[PDB]
């Protein structure tokens, strides 16, 4: 019952991946490609998912140059930070350097958002870089130009796209053998792990399992009826006691 | 004013540009502005002005800023600590120790003729040592105030002990004030004494029934050694055998024995005990005094220093040039503190920078609400100038 | 239990259905006959308990994980019974968790004179407990600039009244001073707001259980004054509660009570309370006399003491099933059946 | 000794753990900073057995602390009690095992 | 003779506590620093273990008995072997949720062979 337990978590994650985008043998090999399946889903989407992210760190890279440039074209730090933190980073960097600084902001277009500092001076430029760290702040020094960066970091956006297109479209493939076969692996464990929950109910007293429960009145003929037939037809002369 | 109390001379310390000009009066110096403008003309404008030190770099600029918003903390605690004692006791004025002299010299006064000071302090030491010489000695002067007052509790508790012992009452008294012969016997091979403390109600009770009440007791030996208030205090001869069956019968009776039996190296190490408790508080309370007065003057000092180092130290690194600041210090008349600070802020705020510049005018000394109160350590306010407020 | 069922009808008949999740003593036993935490979590699992701990799989199930989640979902329940409560009925589950909330004060402004880390000593406060300035009492050490700061809005200030603040800051030694003055004065408000604006049949049986409270935290802070404390009658007579059955005569006894049998001779002339110190475990005295108390509060209908003598027996269940789970997995069952069953 | 000192010192954990979450929250790290002198201390010794200089210890009890700010709270600080009672007498034991050990 | 009065130790929270509450450690108020451990088993690093233990033995001069769960010895099992003096003496003592092995035990281990 742990096991379908398990294979129910795993029907239940096959089940968030496509929203996101018997006898005991006919049992053992569909768990089989259950199992063997979920893996390659699971593998193939936490290779997505962190892919995705790598392709914003480069997205968010792109804009902080591009922001920057424009202000150098209209002693200094440049990065990308979360929006909700630009006020409080402002608001320690000039309760750090009192005074002292020119900061800016300019969003990034979660949501995120640029900054420029200008710590006029020294002596707090790696205390500065503790106050961005610190908050979950990337910053991007450049220190060679703002247009030979572009064209080495616009080289791997592309560049991972593709591999975001490869595995994307690897991942609609398998999902169409699976969106077609989900309510057949979702009611094989349904009613399995429903066939256990109610075997963990019986006796087990002398190799043998005792079944003590309610029946009407009418139905007590077609029990004695249906179980005597049904234990006759598939040999396996061992048969069952039916008391009331 | 009237949320804010103020009757000793309060100071605002400033440091600006020599080159400056308010705003508030163009046509008008700093120094000329000080004098006549500020205050309806009644400001006293004191000298304040230090010169150049040794700076290691502009790297270690930055250091020297951060340990002396610390130090002047510290120190800051530490005399206000040193003022809360002399205060407390009461042998010297509470009315003073915001405008009492230092150096014998009135304290706007002091402040006019402090232009860096020489006690062990120079103008070619180094600014780091200065910033950590300072702080030593500001540390050692109130641990030793600490020591001296945590001794003069000590013995507080040790002179009422003896006393109650000397005459209180009779759940912990012990007697050497009576050291009678005939109350008490000793050099005895069968006799013994116990005390018994008596209500005052129940002392013809007690008459009557101790002769009886135990057995083998010394008869006439009923005489009152002491008493106090509640308590009579009485003298029983009795043997060692029978002190155990006394002790016991006279509790039901609603009598309370005091466990007391005659020897002279007790009698003499109780009034010793008590002698040495008077001694060593009296010492420490003139102690206390005149090392509070003597350490209050050295630290006050020291606290100017950091205060005179800071603000030209703060100037050096927001405005750089002009190499020599122009440095003033304003003895404020009392209850005209939030019209300086108004006068100030809108004539010299224009030159730290307008993003610098905030309204959150006023002052709340009451605890309701936290805001209203400048100081560029919080990020919820900034000073827009090299401005500290100074309240003694 | 005419004017009851208008706005507390359907409360009463959930808490009502909340109470017959009570483990019984035959329920007890079946616990008490278990080799393993997995047993005994698939013993609860038939109970009203079940699949609590469903998302735990047998690997990273520790005795303390199952006092933490049979206690959340009695958080949760509460909150649920909460939720559905307007009027004076709101305003007594409100009541409720101001005693909660006075322990997590006591117990966060304790973590931070330690140094201790602030999202630790959160894990451990109490969930009813709750006001939205409870991690900002991190923010200073002494007493007015806690209270000045943070504890000006929350419903604990009326209760801060009797807390003289002498410009030492905190040790470990008045925080408990403080825990027992704020624990004192909520006392006396909701004694005072159980006798004015809760109706008569939920009137005596909730002052009765109140009392009991206020009797019991007189008892302890008494007692524990003789070990790690050398306080002042006059000082420590602004600790005990005046609203119990023991007030006027035998607190008095216990507030100069120098020693333990100062503590025993004042217990002995109170008549309920006498043989509690004599013989056997008093927390366990305590606790059955709490569990007395709270069974016939059942037995009364249409009262709103319902809820607190749901919620403390549903406490002391989790406490049993704890107490059970730790002799279970520690391997020592020479006291298992020490649990508290009048249910 | 080594399994003697395991049992022992475990019961009164087992006692102090359950303590901790009855009464709310971590107990244990508000005690700890608390706690800043010690009772049982050694002070050691030399004994010559079979020739040969050992060091041994010798358990000194200072009566310093015997009740803190935090084993009174009022009723959930007479768990902490009674919790504190167990550990301190199965400990003591434990140090003077731990002699021979040295 | 007397040279170390101090019995500091490396433990889970319920052990280190208990054994304070027993009157044992102390925190030293001039360096600001604890002359025990504490530790939650699986949550707190390997790494931090091994530098508190060279903080007691080697740092501390003070400390005469250093006691030490035996599931917490055997993290940094190279760093309670390899120290092989009596100054301070090193007393492993099992883990709270662990009973007695033999052989978690550093001088046990060094006993076996020769006697």
């Amino acid at each position: 019952l742990r096991r379908f337990d398990e294979v129910e978590r795993m029907v239940g994650f096959l089940n968030e991946v496509v929203e996101k985008h018997l006898s005991l043998e006919n049992v053992n090999d569909m768990v089989k490609e259950i199992t063997d399946c979920e893996s390659r889903a699971r593998q193939l989407d936490e290779s997505l998912d962190s892919l995705r992210s790598k392709l914003n760190d480069l997205l968010e890279q792109r804009q902080v140059i591009f922001e920057c440039s424009k202000f150098i074209e209209v002693y200094m730090i440049t990065g990308s930070i979360r929006r909700t933190k630009v006020d409080i980073l402002n608001r320690i960097l000039w309760r750090l350097l009192r005074g002292n600084l020119i900061f800016q902001n300019f969003p990034i277009e979660v949501e995120k958002d640029c900054f420029i500092i200008f710590t006029h001076g020294e002596t707090l430029l790696k205390k500065v870089k503790r106050v961005i760290d610190s908050l979950n702040g990337k910053i991007v020094s450049l220190n060679t130009r703002s247009s030979e960066l572009v064209d080495t970091l616009n080289r791997q956006i592309d560049d991972l796209q593709r591999i975001l297109d490869t595995t994307e479209q690897t991942l609609h493939t398998e999902l169409l053998v699976i969106h077609d076969q989900l309510p057949v692996w979702s009611a094989m464990t349904k009613r399995e792990k429903y066939v256990y929950t109610t075997l963990n109910k019986f006796q087990q007293e002398s190799q043998g399992l005792i079944a003590e429960g309610w029946v009407p009145s009418t139905e007590l003929i077609h029990l004695q009826d249906s179980l005597k037939d049904y234990i006759e037809t598939l040999g396996s002369e061992y048969s069952t006691v039916f008391n009331v | 004013m009237a949320t804010a109390l103020y009757t000793a001379n309060d100071f605002i310390l400033i440091s600006l540009p020599q080159n400056a000009q308010p705003v508030t009066a163009p046509g008008s110096k700093t120094d000329s502005w000080f004098n006549e403008t500020l205050i309806g003309g009644r400001a006293f404008v004191s000298d304040f002005k230090i010169p150049e030190f040794k700076i290691g770099s502009l790297d270690t600029l930055i250091v020297e800023s951060e340990e002396l918003s610390k130090v002047d903390n510290q120190i800051g605690a530490s005399i206000g600590k040193i003022i809360e004692i002399l205060q407390g006791l009461n042998e010297t004025s509470t009315n003073a120790y915001r405008t009492l002299p230092i150096n014998n010299m009135p304290v706007p006064e002091y402040l006019e003729n402090f232009q860096w000071q020489t006690r062990k302090f120079k103008l070619d030491k180094s600014i780091k040592d200065l910033i950590t010489l300072i702080s030593n000695e500001s540390s050692q002067l109130d641990a030793d105030v600490r020591a001296t007052y945590a001794n003069y509790n000590s013995a507080k508790t040790n002179l009422a002990a003896a006393e109650r012992k000397k005459t209180g009452d009779l759940s912990v008294r012990s007697l050497h004030d009576i050291v009678k012969p005939e109350d008490f016997v000793l050099n005895s091979e069968h006799l013994t004494t116990v005390l018994v403390a008596v209500p005052k109600s129940l002392k013809s009770d007690f008459e009557k029934s101790y002769e009886t009440l135990s057995k083998n007791v010394v008869p006439a030996s009923a005489s009152v050694i002491a008493e106090d208030a509640e308590y009579v205090l009485f003298n029983v001869h009795l043997f060692k055998k029978n002190v155990q069956e006394f002790t016991t019968a006279a509790r039901e009776k609603k009598f309370i024995p005091r466990e007391f039996n005659y020897s002279e190296e007790l009698i003499d190490q109780l009034k010793k005990e008590h002698d040495s408790a008077a001694s060593l508080e009296q010492s420490l309370r003139v102690q206390l005094v005149r090392l509070a007065k003597t350490a209050y003057v050295d630290v006050f000092i020291n606290w100017f220093h950091i205060k005179a180092l800071r603000v030209y130290v703060e100037s050096v690194l927001r405005y750089g040039l002009p190499p020599h600041f122009n440095i003033k210090i304003i003895a404020v008349p009392p209850k005209n503190l939030s019209k300086c600070k108004s006068e100030l802020i809108d004539a010299f705020g224009f030159l730290g920078g307008n993003a610098f510049m905030k309204d959150k005018k006023g002052k709340i000394n009451k605890q309701d609400t936290s805001l209203h109160q400048y100081a560029s350590l919080v990020d919820t306010e900034y000073e827009p100038f090299v401005m500290y407020i100074i309240n003694l | 239990g005419v004017y009851f069922n208008i706005d507390n009808g359907f409360i009463e008949g959930v808490v009502r259905g909340y109470r017959n999740g009570l483990l019984s003593n035959n329920q007890y036993i079946n616990l008490t006959q278990c080799d393993t935490l997995e047993d005994l979590k698939l013993q609860l699992s038939s109970t009203d308990y079940g699949n609590f701990l469903s998302s735990v799989s047998s690997e990273s199930l520790t005795t303390s994980l199952i006092q933490e989640y049979a206690s959340s979902k009695l958080y949760h329940e509460f909150n649920y019974i909460r939720d559905q409560s307007s009027g004076s009925t709101r305003k007594f589950m409100d009541y409720i968790t101001y005693g909660y909330m006075i322990d997590n004060v006591a117990l966060m402004i304790t973590g931070t004179i330690h140094d201790r880390d602030k999202g630790e000593i959160l894990q451990r406060c109490h969930p009813l407990g709750w006001f939205d300035t409870l991690p900002t009492l991190s923010v200073a050490t002494d007493l007015e600039s806690l209270y000045e700061t943070v504890l000006v809005d929350t419903p604990l200030a009326p209760y801060f009244k009797n807390c003289f603040d002498t410009a030492e800051e905190l040790d470990d030694m008045n925080i408990e001073i403080i825990r027992n003055k704020l624990y004192k004065a909520y006392l006396e408000d909701f004694y005072n707001f159980v006798t004015e604006e809760i109706p008569e049949p939920a009137k005596e049986c909730m002052q009765t259980l109140l009392g009991f409270e206020a009797d019991r935290r007189s008892i302890n802070i008494a007692l524990n004054s003789l070990q790690s404390s050398d306080i002042d009658p006059d000082l420590k007579s602004d600790l005990l509660p005046n609203i119990g059955k023991l007030y006027p005569l035998a607190t008095f006894h216990l507030a100069q009570a120098q020693d333990f049998e100062g503590v025993r001779a004042a217990l002995a002339n109170v008549y309920e309370y006498r043989g509690f110190l004599e013989t056997g475990n008093l927390e366990d005295h305590f606790y059955q006399l709490e569990m007395e108390l709270c069974r016939d509060a059942f037995t009364q209908q249409f009262a709103i003491s319902t809820v607190w003598a749901w919620m403390k027996s549903k406490e002391q269940e989790v406490r049993n099933i704890t107490w059970i789970a730790e002799c279970i997995a520690q391997n020592q069952r020479e006291r298992i059946n020490n649990y508290i069953s009048v249910y | 000794a080594k399994q003697k000192m395991g049992r022992v010192m475990q019961t009164a954990a087992f006692s102090l753990a359950e303590v901790s979450y009855a009464t709310g929250e971590n107990i244990g790290y508000q005690v700890q900073e608390s706690v800043s002198t010690a009772r049982f201390k050694v002070r050691a010794r030399q004994e010559n057995v079979s020739g040969v200089y050992l060091s041994q210890f010798e358990s000194y009890i200072d009566p310093e602390i015997n009740d803190f700010r935090l084993t009174g709270l009022g009723r959930g600080g007479q768990q902490v009690q009674r919790a504190k009672e167990i550990y301190s007498r199965a400990v003591e034991t434990l140090v003077e095992l731990a002699s021979l050990q040295t | 003779a007397e040279k170390r009065t101090l019995i500091a130790v490396i433990a889970d929270e319920d052990t280190t506590t208990g054994l304070l509450l027993a009157g044992i450690g102390q925190i030293t108020p001039e360096t600001q620093e604890k002359n025990f451990f504490v530790y939650q088993e699986g949550k707190t690093t390997k790494e931090e273990i091994t530098d508190k233990f060279n903080h007691f033995t080697e740092e501390r001069d003070d400390i005469a008995i250093l006691l030490i769960n035996q599931h917490i010895a055997e993290n940094i099992r190279a760093r309670v072997d390899s120290f092989t003096n009596a100054f301070p003496a090193i007393l492993e003592i099992p883990s709270k949720d662990h009973p007695y092995d033999p052989e978690k035990d550093s001088v046990l281990k060094r006993v076996r062979k020769l006697f």
